[PDB]
């Protein structure tokens, strides 16, 4: 994406400052602009979220991580019900050290 | 080197001070065959060589035949061959402009001074990128001022012509006098641009008689006919359009008006046997016209790499 | 993000069934719909004598 | 205005190709058609009592035929026009009688009071010869020249260098859309320069009508690679079409073509072009095109030998 | 909203380069620009909350849905008392079945 920004600045100056004059090349930014306007638009409308950077990375990241895990016939399914119980498994070592401890209730659930 | 230098030398037999040069034989086999296979090599020369070769225009016939009397003992530098392959497919009416283009008219007759010209246009197109040959020995004398006047130009270029046609009928009926009519079909079905002859050959062998002839003056008519068909197309289009189809008769008076040479009932018999498509007595310009287009035929190659920018063109225009 | 409050992964992205096809089969004709609103109001203009470039 | 110029560009268009039905259809009264409109119809993005549209309006309205006839005495060069006239004459003596031109201009007849009367007498009787005929071949041509010369506002009986360019390259019904360049170019080229006088222009179209034989008089510079020259240019002109040409037209007209060369002006760049126009007798507007640009485009691209 | 997008695209591209120039077309484009501007401020204006897409679209079908709810004489009290009160209830429940408690036995 960064060297596609670059190579559009890069045919816009060129064919702006050599070749044809800068009254033929601004309704080609304007229309450029407008067009980046209407896909970022288009973005919201196909994937219901507004188009941020860390956004559409995590977003590109989680396809291709679906698709690499498929590739590779990965139990995913298992992987995370089984990280969720270690979880839940702490969760509950920490609720226990108040009345092992300091002698203190228990916290509820939540 | 161009492609019709290519060509020369690759026809060519004789090379001096590296130069090839070309006899009257390999000319006539670079236009009746398309590709020669030289079994031998090029060889030198040196004056007693230069002098061995030119001595058979002493002893040669200035009619009708002259290049077949020459034979193997004859010199043709590119800048002659050039030129008479200009002279193979001049049509009428034009001979006499060809003759005053060849002398800026401070000479009403050409001196060697301008087919000196001529070399020196070759030469000037080929560095931006002497030797006598027979063709000026025929034209100029041996001494070299002779004057060369225009009714004797044309009896030349008109016995160059005569004598092409009659090495093609003699190549074409394997000798005899009288060529059967399947030898015209064939002959005729060669250079058409079209790449299903199946329909003309059903057409010849169903419509044609089993055997008939064609002598040698009708096929020097139409021969001449045939390079005159730019003309003829001219004269027609008026004809074609209201889109027309054309009889025989018709035809007949048509190409005797606009070619002046006459052709036989035979010859249009056959023409019209092997070219209408269709099933009425006569058929429109379409097919005879655009088919028989080129006119490029006997030898006179056009090698541009033709083949994939042909197919492109058809892959692209064929709609 | 791409995990959860533990070490979980997000589930995957819902796409949109044909979404690029289905953006460019409404961009386009509405485009050329206006194309044709323009042209017919720049006429209907330069025909009544009240706007005309030269 | 923009309605009135694609109106025009329409007309044009019409008058490019599809001529023969659809234009004279095009034009006319209220079946026929009237001189003026002729000259109308003959003449891109657009009474007499000297010229010969002054005798056909005092005659009757013009026929379809005569149209044809009409189109086809302002294309053909001098020589096919000999020719056509001889297969005119069905006859032996050289005269066309009225009853055989009645015919040939019948056999044009396929959608199913006129000329005649500048050909004929007023008893539709007088036959002509071919010196008539090629009097009227080039008193009409001479005529719709000097109306085209005479359009074109004239200064001291004069034209501007860059008038005479468009029109030449309006002759040639070629759009590069960069030759066009070149006509606005030749201004700046020939800084302050000379009228171009009738004279001049007049030789110079008869020279471009007769190339049909040019061509084939230069043949020996084809089939050699050689390109063209002033002097030859000179040469070729004076001999064949047996007229002069002065040095300012021959430098114009290589200004405005040579422009890939460095003045030789080889076959594709004018010769090739002029004789592919005389042949005219043999949105859609974009497949075409595109296929004849990829086309050569490839041709070009695959140019590299074996 | 993208079909208006698209079709304002068409009709100031078709005049800048076929019926007018873009000497005459450059200014009506930058007070477009500036109304769209003006536009947006008036949303936040009126709606006290910032103009973005998602908000937008949450904001326009939750009118949707308190419109449609009202078409149709939904009863929206009853069941959020009712979504909340089961929410209630689950707490309740899996506060009872503390693994780290003893207020039921093994089972
Ligand atoms: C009158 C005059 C006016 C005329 C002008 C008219 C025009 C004006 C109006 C303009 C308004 C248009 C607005 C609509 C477009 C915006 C849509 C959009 O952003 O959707 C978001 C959408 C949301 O994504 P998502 O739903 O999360 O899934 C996306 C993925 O990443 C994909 O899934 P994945 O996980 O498999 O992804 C893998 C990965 C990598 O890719 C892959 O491997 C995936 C693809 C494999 C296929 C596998 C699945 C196939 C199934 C297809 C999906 C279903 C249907 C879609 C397919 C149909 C396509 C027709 O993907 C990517 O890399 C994504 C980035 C794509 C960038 C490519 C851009 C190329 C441009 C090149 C520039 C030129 C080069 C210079 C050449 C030099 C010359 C010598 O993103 C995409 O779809 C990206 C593709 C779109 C290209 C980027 C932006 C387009 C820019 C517009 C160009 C218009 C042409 C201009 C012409 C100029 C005039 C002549
Ligand atoms: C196997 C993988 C191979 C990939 C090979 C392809 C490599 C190139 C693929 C395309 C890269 C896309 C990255 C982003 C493109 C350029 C960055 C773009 O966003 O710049 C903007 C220019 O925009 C673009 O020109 C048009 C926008 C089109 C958006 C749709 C793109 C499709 C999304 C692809 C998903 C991956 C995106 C990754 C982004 C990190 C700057 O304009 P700006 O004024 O500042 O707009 C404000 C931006 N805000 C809102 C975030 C603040
Ligand atoms: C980065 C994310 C993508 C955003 C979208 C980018 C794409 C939109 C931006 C592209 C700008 C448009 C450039 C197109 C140039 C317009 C030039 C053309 O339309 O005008 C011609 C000038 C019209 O001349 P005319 O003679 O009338 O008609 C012939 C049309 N031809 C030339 C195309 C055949
Ligand atoms: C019941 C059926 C209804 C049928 C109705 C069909 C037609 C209704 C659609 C009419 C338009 C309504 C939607 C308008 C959305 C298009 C406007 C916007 O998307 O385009 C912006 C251009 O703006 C417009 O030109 C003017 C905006 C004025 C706001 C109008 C208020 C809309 C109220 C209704 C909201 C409906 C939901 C909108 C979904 C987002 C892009 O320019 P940009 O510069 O990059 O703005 C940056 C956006 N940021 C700030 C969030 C990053
Ligand atoms: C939402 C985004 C909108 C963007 C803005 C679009 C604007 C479109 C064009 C707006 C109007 C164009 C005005 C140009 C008028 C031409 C000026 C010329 O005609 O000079 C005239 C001479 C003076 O104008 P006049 O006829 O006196 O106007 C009368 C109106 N008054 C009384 C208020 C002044
Ligand atoms: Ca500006």
């Amino acid at each position: 994406g960064l060297a596609y920004m670059a190579t559009q600045f890069g045919i816009l100056a060129r064919l702006t400052w050599w070749e044809y004059s800068w009254d033929i090349m601004e309704p080609v930014t304007y229309f450029i602009t407008y067009g980046s306007a209407m896909a970022m638009y288009a973005y919201f409308v196909m994937t219901r979220q507004e188009y941020v950077y860390p956004e559409a990375r995590d977003r590109q990241y989680l396809l291709f991580f679906h698709k690499g895990a498929k590739k590779s016939r990965f139990d995913l399914e298992k992987y995370n019900q089984l990280k969720d119980a270690i979880a839940q498994a702490e969760m509950d070592l920490k609720r226990l050290r108040d009345p092992l401890q300091v002698h203190l209730p228990l916290r509820q659930i939540g | 080197p161009s492609l019709r230098k290519q060509r020369f030398m690759q026809f060519s037999s004789l090379e001096h001070e590296g130069e090839y040069y070309m006899t009257p034989r390999d000319f006539l086999f670079s236009v009746m065959f398309e590709q020669m296979e030289r079994k031998t090599s090029v060889k030198k020369l040196t004056k007693k060589d230069i002098e061995d070769t030119l001595s058979g225009i002493q002893t040669a016939g200035c009619g009708s035949t002259f290049f077949r009397d020459l034979g193997d003992k004859g010199l043709i530098s590119y800048t002659e061959y050039l030129f008479l392959l200009t002279i193979l497919t001049k049509p009428h009416s034009g001979f006499h402009v060809a003759f005053k283009m060849l002398d800026t008219d401070g000479n009403e007759m050409i001196e060697k001074r301008e087919f000196f010209k001529l070399q020196k246009i070759i030469s000037k197109q080929d560095d931006l990128m002497e030797i006598n040959t027979t063709l000026q020995m025929r034209f100029f004398g041996k001494r070299g001022q002779r004057k060369l006047h225009y009714k004797e130009f044309r009896r030349f270029m008109e016995n160059l012509q005569t004598e092409i046609q009659e090495m093609e009928f003699l190549q074409f009926s394997k000798g005899l006098s009288f060529m059967r009519k399947e030898d015209f079909a064939e002959w005729l079905l060669f250079f058409t641009n079209t790449e299903n002859k199946d329909i003309y050959w059903k057409n010849v062998r169903e419509k044609l008689s089993a055997g008939e002839s064609i002598s040698l003056d009708e096929f020097k008519s139409f021969c001449h006919f045939t390079t005159h068909l730019e003309d003829f197309a001219i004269a027609m289009q008026m004809f074609s359009l209201a889109h027309r189809p054309v009889r025989l008769a018709e035809f007949k008076r048509a190409v005797k008006v606009a070619t002046g040479q006459e052709l036989s009932n035979n010859i249009l018999d056959t023409v019209f046997k092997i070219f209408d498509l269709d099933g009425d007595e006569c058929l429109s310009h379409e097919e005879f016209l655009g088919v028989l287009k080129n006119r490029m035929h006997r030898g006179l190659w056009v090698p541009q790499h033709q083949s994939i920018q042909e197919y492109w063109k058809c892959v692209k225009k064929e709609s | 993000v791409i995990v959860t409050r533990s070490g979980a992964i997000l589930p995957k992205p819902v796409k949109m069934s044909f979404g690029l096809l289905r953006v460019f089969s409404i961009v386009i004709p509405f485009l050329y719909v206006g194309t044709l609103i323009s042209k017919n109001f720049a006429a209907l203009l330069e025909e009544h004598d009240i706007f005309v470039p030269e | 205005g923009f309605r009135d110029r694609k109106v025009m560009e329409y007309e044009n268009r019409i008058r490019a190709y599809s001529t023969p039905d659809k234009i004279f259809r095009y034009f006319a009264t209220l079946v026929f058609m009237t001189p003026e409109d002729f000259v109308r119809s003959i003449t891109p993005n657009e009474a007499d009592e000297g010229s010969i549209f002054y005798t056909l309006g005092e005659c009757g309205l013009i026929s379809f035929s005569d149209y044809i006839f009409l189109t086809t005495v302002l294309s053909t060069p001098q020589r096919n026009f000999e020719i056509a006239f001889k297969m005119f004459d069905l006859n032996g003596d050289g005269e066309v009688d009225m009853e055989e031109f009645e015919q040939v201009q019948s056999i044009i007849r396929s959608q199913t009071s006129a000329l005649t009367t500048y050909f004929f007498g007023a008893d539709l009787k007088g036959k002509l010869t071919i010196k008539n005929f090629l009097e009227f071949q080039r008193k009409l041509q001479h005529d719709v020249l000097k109306l085209e010369f005479e359009r074109h506002d004239p200064v001291d009986g004069r034209i501007t260098e860059r008038q005479f360019g468009g029109m030449l390259l309006a002759y040639s019904g070629v759009q590069s859309k960069k030759l066009t360049a070149m006509q606005r170019q030749l201004k700046k080229h020939f800084k302050e320069g000379k009228g171009l006088t009738f004279q001049e222009v007049e030789n110079f179209f008869t020279f471009l009508k007769n190339i049909n034989d040019v061509d084939t008089a230069l043949s020996f510079y084809h089939m050699a690679g050689a390109s063209l020259d002033k002097v030859t240019m000179q040469q070729v002109a004076r001999t064949v079409a047996k007229v002069e040409l002065s040095d300012h037209v021959c430098d114009v007209v290589f200004a405005l073509f040579d422009c890939d060369g460095n003045g030789e002006l080889s076959n594709k760049e004018f010769v090739s072009i002029m004789k592919q126009r005389l042949m005219r007798g043999l949105f859609t507007r974009l497949m075409q095109a595109m296929w004849k640009c990829a086309q050569e485009t490839a041709w070009d691209f695959a140019l590299p030998k074996q």
